[PDB]
């Protein structure tokens, strides 16, 4: 029965370490990588994590006996040492479906990563993966549109889409912003975008940018006969401002906006994703701040958890990294979470960092966006890695062309189409990529100029975020 | 140094490459077939990007095994609709999305 | 003039390393701790951080010459090696006032910590401090009320306030929740609170909890003749739900609500802080997820930056740690950011982790809340460390009392008042704390029971987050 | 459900005129509809899109355009086409509107599609 | 006809009857006969199941209908002459001919449960 | 097998049949008269489906007993308005709705 | 692949009778009791029910081949004769989760019972049970409060609650309605209620009833010291 109240401190593992537990399909599962403080056994540390992220605290309370603790408690059901590493373990913890607010990524994170990372008895803690049960996945809207509906809306089929961040990051007036946008789009890029930190500032107020950018989109679309877009950044100080900005984009008939989901937050993001669905505006998601959280493998949250959370909260695009560009991205890991954000069913595969099999119950996929420090020479590798359902973005790689934006855009557009054609013909992009590019450079002067400029530029450093 | 980029209307995928030879067209149709996509031929009197729908030529070639079969329909469509744009598309019925799409004919000037 | 466009990759340090720059009082200053990859010089790494958090990208773009880059660029003006540590440096970077959206913590963070933490050329990066210029501080509302207005609203003067998180974390029905609340409050605690992950769930929907908790507050206030409160958690999936919940709390005449500012996000938080000001509801802020970000000293953002950001966004309370309890908190560091969140002017002091002198231009202070794994024996240390303007919270330390909640509450309330009286009389809380507690235990049976129960319980582990 | 009765079937109700007048009735009705649509002199023709469920929004509008361009006055959502994972309602409304405009422009006759709300 | 009571509607507008479900071109003369002009006749499978697709399927139905309305108006008996009227139109409409061929054999004749 | 259906503008009722002979037109007008509908001849320079109103030729033939009377007015209207579409309509005044409606003349190309 | 379009009528059971199908936990399952018309085999009748409540119609359409019919089609996976009864069977049919609008009972019923009950080839059809998958159940709010929250709100524990419909069904004025309510509630009943057909009528407009009934509840609650309620018909 209610088994008597005995006040006092007990070991967590007496209640919360359940090595004989078999997870239900409605359980939310979490994989943590942890190092206990000297003198703290791994099973007690794993139990403490399970306890303080579900139902438990540091001492025994009588109120437990008013309810059915067995039904509600988190259950550390498996611990395994990390092969080859001293004092590092994986704990697998099951959480009942009942613990979570439906449709709330905010609530899920508050439990799983709310307090346990600062526990004295633990040196470091990193959340590697979460299996979201299908019954919980169905309480979320997910992407406002998703990959296939987006291609259909934009009439964009048969290859990766191309984008470009306007530079300098900050400092350009609204009119000069639209100028740079027009010249980029007229040259063959599908999209341009605000920099993540372009919101509304003294040098460029948001409503002016929206106005001038809309003009640039109309002119370039009229000239090229292809659908053009520019991710207008609605990231704002408050929900009210965010919505005010989203609203004007709709008023201008803009097809796509962007949002920094982490610096604005999941609560604002989920609001925006619902609005986008109701108003037929595509939503590009920038992952600003993610590396504060996901870079080091001993502590934090791996990006693949953040990617899963974003697909639930809602986004049509999400930056995925490049692997080859100026910012870090492990290839095996990247292939793993690109599958997690695109596909409907992803089998567990530890070699790609996928700890749990994940089902999405027909929730639309999210387009991966490869951006940052990439140029034309990267094109065959990018097409190889990401395939057709991706957006490849060249900011400096367009505006840094010796002849300017429109030729810079054409260089990238030609390089892409040459690679897609070659791939489709059976050419090996890895072995023949340089040649495919040289070939196209023969008849495209603007591609030739770009190939020359960035021939030497590589970014090859040690990956911190190893599996 | 630098040239000012000219203004020229484009037509989405492959329209920034040199016009495809009929052998380059066949290679793309081979890729379709190999990939399991179903070929579809559509035509339109205009190429307006804002429009979702072109007119379907007959029905999709659902069990198309030969590139030639596709090319023969493209020829048929042209003799009937030479004043129209004609585009070859491949359709993935499992993802239910159009996977390939390129213009194979543009109207008389 | 515009100095000619030469396309191509240059070193960042040619533009962004400015060791002769003297920061203006309107500049936002940031102190980063970084380790460059082997082969990357410290000044180039510092310049790359300044570049990619302000105006720059990886290659030269012509658009720079349309504007005045000198006016807008981030400026790494000082680098110093971290004493005693190999390949670790502090970079101090100045950002012009013009770069930031007024009243937006979201925008500030998007620039300072948006992309630079994932840069390949940098192994690890940790933001230690930001000096917010007074001209920027004035664009924010700050706390809805702040310390002095809160004491005046609640008629609470002369000692720390006492709170208590209801346990188990999850699993209790609404009625059983209000039951536990009534019994805690009737016993002498000023506040109780929802657990951070108590939002709205199958076992307890939010509107039911709000209803039953309001009843508990009225009954306990009527019995004790002291103002009572319970931080009702309005943390929600969307802005709309958040506001709906805040609204009902106001309708019930509830004096105080709570919000998880990090898991919900700064955009939703800033919305809530403004609403609280307009509606006269106090706002308690829970820091759930902060340790994912702030625990390790090689990578992330130090809590004192998050505390500063929260005071700007808006909150009346903010959890500060305990130092002595179950979760980590460095004492010197804590004394530093407690000053940062309370005072109007805080001098630079590296021994307490305060890199920059911070002025607040009469923006109200935020009450520090000490919570987590603390019990009666901690009381003299807590009063010593935090002083009168703090809230001390005992969840397990109240509900884990052998006789239940109301005696548990009285034990804590007596222990506190005994310590405040003794301090005021000139007794040394550090040397005499145990004695002061024993004395009070002589005439308080319920305090004696608590002292007995938790006599042995300490949390003493190595601090990861060392200065 | 009365125990004392084995089976019961309501065959007809005479609605009194005084009660009939408390109702709005059809928003438009037959003659106003013909006048709005410029459709006179014969039955109107419609068509439910198939398969019942499973088609994306774009493929839905495709089938609609081809039906309407061929001489049908109307197409329609299947009764169980509301808003589902394979086809959200707002996308269908968007693509179907495009199909109606194109087919009406080509044929010179008013076209419609019963969008299921 | 199952009308137990006389019903007045006090000039409340009428509702268009919609005939739908398992019908094809061969049904057209009977449908026009039964429902008359003020009706909507709907062909789902009877349009999209045309061997040549939707647009020819639609034309087959539209031609079959107009042929029946013309014939009726001319005084031809739709019941006795319906098949002939359809064959006639099939002579100059290939897409109607294709439909007539496809569904020539298809009837739905079962015992009615809901008898008066 | 299958042909792609051509695009051709239509004109509502009977416009999918072979053009009506003047004897087929008279048969339709006979049906009107027999049914008690009142013949009305209207003309328009355009055939835009979105427009409600054409211009009335004279007044409706309210007690028209002869098909020939209608046909004579249709001839008169044509000599005056051969550059216009001309349509014959029948009007039921009891249901107050147009019961018949078909184009009897289309303008010179 | 898309297996070629052959126009024409096929038997439903070629596509929709799948006796080797094992239902997934995300499938919505339905149990129908049916009698086929003479000459219609049970498996064809069961397949017709599965077809016309999911994806199918009476003739083959080319549009099937644009999508993945195997993923979407209803699947009659089991038929069994009703023991002891001539020409009566149970058909068990599985429907993919994807077929249904989240949180919509209206949509679920529109598929399962929309058209199939009137099919000529079937004499009679009765839906006996539906298994709602947990993934679908979670898309619904369900009871505003439910049993335990209701007892807690009303302070009613330890026995059944007692109610009472006011009579005559129709005919009482608002004031006489509240009178009957007061007298019932003061006597020990927890609830009274409007008759189901008491809405708003010439003899008693709704807003008047709400007014007078609220007065009756207050008076009786004050007298008895127990929470009283009256189900006001909206
Ligand atoms: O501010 C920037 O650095 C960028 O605009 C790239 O500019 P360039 O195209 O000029 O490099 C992108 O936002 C990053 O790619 C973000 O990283 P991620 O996509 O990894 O989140
Ligand atoms: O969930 C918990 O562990 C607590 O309720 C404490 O319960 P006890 O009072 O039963 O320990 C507090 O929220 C933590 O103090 C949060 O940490 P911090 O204040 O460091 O953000
Ligand atoms: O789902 C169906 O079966 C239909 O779409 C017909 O399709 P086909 O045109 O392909 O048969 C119709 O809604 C039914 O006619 C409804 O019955 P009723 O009109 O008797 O209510
Ligand atoms: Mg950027
Ligand atoms: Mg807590
Ligand atoms: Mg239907
Ligand atoms: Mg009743």
């Amino acid at each position: 029965s209610a088994a008597g109240y005995k006040a006092g401190v007990k070991d967590y593992k007496l209640t919360y370490y359940t090595p004989d537990y078999t997870p239900k399909d409605t359980d939310l599962l979490a994989a943590f990588r942890f190092s206990p403080q000297p003198g703290v056994p791994a099973d007690e540390a794993g139990a403490a994590i399970a306890a303080e992220s579900s139902t438990g605290t540091w001492t025994t309370v009588w109120t437990d006996l008013l309810t059915d603790m067995d039904r509600y408690k988190g259950k550390c059901y498996h611990i395994e040492p990390v092969a080859g590493e001293e004092n590092s373990y994986f704990a697998f913890i099951a959480y009942p479906l009942d613990l979570f607010e439906e449709g709330s990524v905010t609530n899920i994170l508050t439990s799983i990563v709310g307090n346990v990372f600062g526990f004295k008895a633990i040196r470091s803690l990193r959340l590697e993966d979460i299996r979201f049960p299908v019954a919980l996945v169905k309480t979320f809207q997910g992407p406002p549109h998703g990959i296939q509906v987006e291609r259909d809306l934009l009439n964009k089929y048969g290859r990766p889409m191309l984008g470009c961040t306007i530079k300098p990051k900050l400092g350009l007036s609204a009119k000069n912003y639209g100028r740079a946008v027009y010249e980029c789009l007229r040259g063959g890029l599908d999209f341009t975008k605000d920099d993540e930190n372009i919101n509304s500032q003294p040098f460029q107020r948001w409503r002016d940018r929206f106005l001038f950018v809309a003009d640039a989109i109309h002119k370039s679309q009229a000239e090229t006969g292809e659908i053009k877009g520019h991710y207008l950044n609605v990231t704002a100080p408050t929900c009210e401002e965010m919505m005010k900005r989203a609203e004007f984009a709709k008023e201008l008939g803009m097809p796509i906006i962007m949002h920094d989901f982490l610096t604005a937050g999941f609560t604002a993001n989920t609001t925006l994703a619902k609005w986008c669905r109701d108003n037929g505006v595509l939503l590009h998601i920038h992952r600003a701040m993610h590396a504060v959280i996901d870079r080091q493998r001993n502590h934090g949250i791996h990006f693949r958890v953040l990617a899963k959370c974003l697909r639930l909260s809602g986004g049509d695009h999400l930056h995925s990294g490049t692997v080859v560009g100026k910012l870090e991205g492990d290839k095996a890991s990247t292939l793993g979470f690109v599958d997690l954000m695109r596909e409907d069913h992803i089998e567990a595969d530890r070699s790609r960092g996928v700890f749990f099999t994940q089902d999405w119950a027909s929730m639309p996929g999210v387009l991966p966006v490869a951006s940052g420090g990439i140029h034309v020479w990267h094109m065959p590798a990018l097409v190889e890695i990401f395939g057709d359902d991706s957006v490849l973005q060249f900011g400096g790689g367009t505006l840094g062309h010796p002849w300017g934006n429109a030729p810079g855009a054409t260089a990238n557009r030609v390089a892409l189409e040459a690679c897609v054609q070659a791939r489709n013909e059976g050419r090996d992009l890895y072995r023949e990529g340089g040649d495919i590019l040289r070939e196209a450079g023969k008849w495209s002067p603007e591609l030739a100029a770009a190939l020359d400029l960035w021939k030497e530029i590589k970014f090859e450093f040690e990956t911190m975020d190893k599996l | 140094s630098m040239k000012t980029l000219p203004k020229e209307r484009r037509f989405e995928t492959f329209s920034y490459l040199p016009p495809l030879s009929d052998r380059q067209i066949a290679a793309q149709i081979e890729y379709m077939i190999e990939q399991g996509f179903h070929p579809l031929i559509e035509f339109n009197e205009h190429s307006n990007p804002e429009e979702f729908y072109w007119t379907m030529w007959k029905l999709p070639l659902f069990a198309c095994a030969a590139p030639q079969q596709v090319l023969d329909e493209v020829r048929e469509c042209r003799s009937e609709y030479g004043d129209c744009y004609i585009r070859v598309a491949g359709f993935d019925n499992i993802k239910e999305c159009q996977t390939s799409s390129f213009i194979v004919h543009r109207p008389g000037r």
